[PDB]
């Protein structure tokens, strides 16, 4: 069959955010079918995401993140079936960061640091305050004080956003094993 | 201990009392006209209210922590 | 559900990216020159926005800010002409008639016609209002935006179906006929839509008058525009050709229209770089065949194309040059395999899967190059201290030092094995490892991380 | 049914290196079919790889390695119906292996030692990093420190590479299983 | 202890009384016609405030610390 | 207590004016067109002004945890 | 302890500092038409900047975790 | 303890300032027409250098970390 996409993706987005498509596949009988998102920089390499299955109307509403490269291929495909994929062009962010800390309204202390510099004193301060979380609460006290001193580096200019949704995956299916271990027998 | 107690409430009222000539004397010396302090300095300056701050509500966590032990 | 071609999409991210900042009101739009950064042209918005109008869905957003920027700086149904930044060296804005503002409301028909029923309004609502104050004077405005007048009466005709535009079409074009460059340009645009509405010959004659009668890019950008209303290959490509030989073009990104190359402030003015991008999407919807889409030409000294037919099956450029030297010709296309032929000499060629670019020798004399797509018997080819070593014992003098470190200061083994994750972690911050050890000791200590959570 | 192939394999591949294979057979009518890869020495003794089931069309595509040896005979088996076999001449590889460490650029510290006593430094060396990531994290420190030890031998002219697979095998099995156990009852 | 209490408040309003003076000297010996030297000798120079307000932030914390002791 | 407190300060204010004439004589022994202090001898002339900064820094960390043991 | 931290500081500091010299003569010594070690022994002075570097960061390591015990 | 990083320093300085006389010596002693026998004595006299340098080279790294326990 033939793979359409019902709404325009927004060229020149932003560096990391997402975007929805609209994708209605053709002669789908009556049934679910799988696709993937294949985005990524150039086309031979591509990064897949958005697993699912399209209703049975034939159209399925996925989101797409957009990379830190100037070019970007987005691809659906039908897993089996035809495929096409788009170029984007996501504007590119620095890869050094500067960070304004806001003291007394018109006074801020503005700094950047190389990322190498940044990414190990983030590092070395994950490593003490997950220390100093086992030491205090526990297992389940490294998961939290990761999480705070995440933060904490969110807020200096440190470790990305994303690290922390690992973590964040990493505490739910802890959550879920002690949910199930409180259900059945 | 009911002394520390007492010792560290008198403390951090000392420390409401005369935050505020602290913070006064800061935008003495940073705001205003006259650049009595570099913009780095002068951020410093406008940080260490909070650093005071910071102080008054970590001493007496430190004190109970180790004196509890 | 269209999709926007490489070349708009190039100029529209090069324009975005270098020409886009705040507004003195709040909404972002676009200012004239990359050194004046001050004055907010509410007509550049509109030629932009006229350049986008066909894949209007792609830029959403920022076609959303343009038109709250033309909302706000609008103040009956008439657009001001600047919003300026004041000099230090509550509105700041002169008041007084925007030129060429026929051209926005050319602009706003366009994105109508498309989509986009708040610019549809607008375009009507700004149409009766510069209808009724040219009523009360006859033809004492801009001509030029009298021209674009005349062509957002014929769109929005074309897409609303009030029978009033037509009337007014015709009154409008009496106008144009009681009336520089590119003035005469936009006449003769006009001229050839309202003969392409009404298919009266007088309208015809005076088109065929400004042709025969034929810097500062823009106006040969018009002067484009107009030939390929026209349908003269001749005038249309050269004018399209003086377009290119001052833009500076990246295959990926970017694609810039300089606004004068002899002058010292080549910049990107706002007023030309849209109106270039229009000239090039005309000139390639038009003339240029259905894959084979030519939109950049590299053309030193004064080179210009003169010719560009698709003859059968087989593209057929006529040129001419000055003093030898090489121009170098850039064609969006699919296929992958086709040859081209500069004089008879079978010359080679570069080709990506959506981009190809040739770059050879031409005569001083008047220059043929056939360009033929998926051929037979095809003949062209597709051609176009410290070291590493110490760096990696240092990394691994380093990663022992951090664990035990870390296993000396807390006796706990979890500790130990999160230490040596941060451990490959901050040895690759330092780039002392490749990336494949990197993550493969990185997904182990991860693994063994949490094995040793569970064994406690 | 005949087996064929769709792809020519590569004469003269270098030592340690793999190809793929394009096989396609007939008379398959709509299912997927066993196959199995014999690479080795002379057509008696052949070495089993690459099993899988070929895809519903009939072809399947497969990695084949190279042995280090002068004649290798490559030998798709359908496993029950018909094969075919051919020769490929890989390079040989040199037994005793030399390795420059390049230090201030120009200079470079070569050497080159013996297979046997080689292999025995390396197994030394895996016996104390062993040891000392026993000491200090534990079973998993086992795999941690053997992983890291390998990889500092193979950064110096010692055990071959392909041994981190083998760990590199056993971790994920353990990984598995702690997954296993945070997701069902 | 309140004699220490008022020590500790003097030495942080004394010193940022006195703040002002190192920055006049740092201006003088660091700014043009420098006969300090311009580089790495401009940063240290002006480090010294910085780590000045360190200490002078981080003694009382440390100083309330002990007393209480 | 509060004397050695105040007496850090002296000894701020007497080493920022101390280094002046130090830094003087080492640019002075290092500079010219033909120097007695060629190249390497020059590069750790040029760090002792530097590693005196740093001990100026460093004292008054010294001084404020030897108050605290 | 804060002494052995600021004693540790010093030391890498000094390393840093004198590391430059110890390079220029190793490069004197190997690097040059002039060849006054042989290609083997001139890849071991080659190597002692590494193994120098090393060296200071080995020590306090194993400095720490000899004393935290 | 600064006295003991300056002897460490002039030990590693020395040592590679001398290396040259131990290069000479091996040199004249197994260059053609050796009185010292090609062979295994060759293999020793070249063995000298290097395990020279291994000296020079660990013994500081043991002698830093004895003297600041």
């Amino acid at each position: 069959g033939t793979i359409s996409l019902l709404s325009t993706p927004p060229v020149n987005p932003p560096a990391y955010s997402y975007f929805y498509i609209e994708f209605q596949f053709l002669p789908t009988n009556n049934t679910p079918q799988p696709y993937a998102i294949f985005v990524g920089p150039n086309p031979n390499n591509l990064t897949e995401v958005a697993e699912g299955y399209t209703l049975s109307n034939g159209t399925g509403y996925a989101r797409v993140p957009v990379i830190n490269a100037q070019t970007e291929y987005v691809d659906i495909v039908w897993v089996n079936q035809n495929y096409t994929m788009f170029e984007i062009f996501p504007q590119i962010q620095n890869a050094t960061t500067t960070v304004t800390l806001s003291a007394n309204n018109n006074q801020g202390f503005s700094f950047s640091l190389p990322t190498w510099v940044s990414w190990v004193i983030g590092a070395v301060l994950m490593l003490i305050f997950m220390g100093v979380g086992w030491k205090f609460m526990g297992p389940a006290g490294l998961a939290i004080f990761g999480i705070f001193g995440l933060f904490i580096a969110m807020f200096f200019g440190l470790l990305p956003s994303y690290l922390m949704y690992v973590i964040l995956f990493i505490v739910a299916i802890v959550g879920a094993r002690i949910l199930t271990k409180q259900l059945g027998g | 201990n009911v002394g520390l107690l007492i010792g560290l409430f008198i403390f951090i009222l000392v420390g409401i009392v005369l935050l505020p000539v602290i913070t006064s004397e800061v935008s003495s010396l940073t705001s205003g006209t006259s650049p009595a302090v570099t913009g780095t300095n002068a951020t410093l300056l406008n940080l260490v209210p909070l650093f005071y701050i910071l102080i008054l509500v970590i001493v007496p966590a430190v004190l109970a922590y180790k004196m509890y032990r | 559900v269209s999709l926007p071609p490489l070349y708009v999409e190039d100029a529209v991210n090069a324009e975005i990216q270098q020409l886009w900042s705040k507004s003195p009101t709040g909404v972002y739009a676009f200012h004239e020159a990359p050194s004046v950064n001050n004055s907010f042209w509410p007509d550049d918005n509109a030629k932009f926005l006229e350049s986008i109008a066909p894949w209007w869905q792609s830029y959403s957003s920022y076609v959303n800010s343009t038109l709250q920027f033309l909302q706000q700086s609008d103040v009956n149904g008439l657009f001001i002409k600047r919003f300026e930044y004041p000099l230090n060296p509550w509105w700041e804005a002169v008041w007084g008639e925007n030129y060429y503002e026929g051209e926005i409301i050319y602009a706003l028909a366009l994105l109508g016609k498309y989509g986009n029923s708040q610019a549809l309004q607008m375009a009507q609502q700004a149409w009766l209002s510069y209808y009724n104050q040219l009523k009360a004077y006859n033809g004492a405005t801009y001509t030029s935006s009298l021209a674009r007048f005349i062509m957002a009466t014929i769109l929005l005709y074309n897409i609303t179906g009030n029978t009033q535009y037509s009337n007014a079409y015709t009154q409008l074009a009496n106008w144009l006929l009681q009336y520089f460059l590119d003035i005469s340009a936009m006449a003769g645009q006009a001229m050839m839509a309202l003969y392409a509405v009404t298919k009266n010959i007088t309208y015809l004659l005076d088109a065929q008058l400004v042709m025969n009668a034929i810097y500062y890019t823009y106006k040969s950008e018009l002067v484009s525009e107009f030939g390929d209303a026209i349908g003269n290959n001749t005038l249309a490509s050269l004018a399209i050709s003086r377009v290119w030989q001052r833009t500076s073009y990246t295959y990926p990104t970017s694609y810039i229209y300089y606004v004068a190359r002899y002058g010292s402030g080549l910049q990107m003015n706002s007023e030309t770089q849209p109106w270039g991008d229009v000239a090039t999407q005309f000139y390639v919807n038009t003339w240029s065949p259905s894959n084979l889409d030519l939109f950049w030409a590299s053309l030193p000294n004064n080179n210009y194309i003169t010719n560009q037919t698709w003859n059968g099956t087989a593209l057929f450029i006529h040129l001419y040059a000055y003093q030898q030297s090489q121009v170098q010709l850039i064609f969006l296309t699919t296929t992958v395999n086709f040859n081209v032929l500069v004089n008879g000499n079978y010359t080679n060629y570069e080709a990506n899967h959506q981009i190809m670019q040739i770059a050879p020798t031409l005569e001083p004399g008047p220059n043929t190059i056939i360009i033929i797509p998926n051929p037979k018997n095809q003949v062209s080819q597709n051609t176009n201290t410290l070291t590493q070593n110490e760096l990696m014992l240092l990394g691994f003098v380093i990663y022992f030092v951090i664990i035990m470190v870390t296993y000396g200061v807390s006796r706990n083994k979890t500790i130990t094995v999160l230490s040596s994750i941060v451990a490959v972690a901050i040895v690759y911050a330092l780039a002392l490892w490749p990336t494949y050890m990197a993550f493969i000791l990185g997904a182990v200590g991860f693994f063994m991380l949490f094995y040793s959570i569970s064994r406690r």
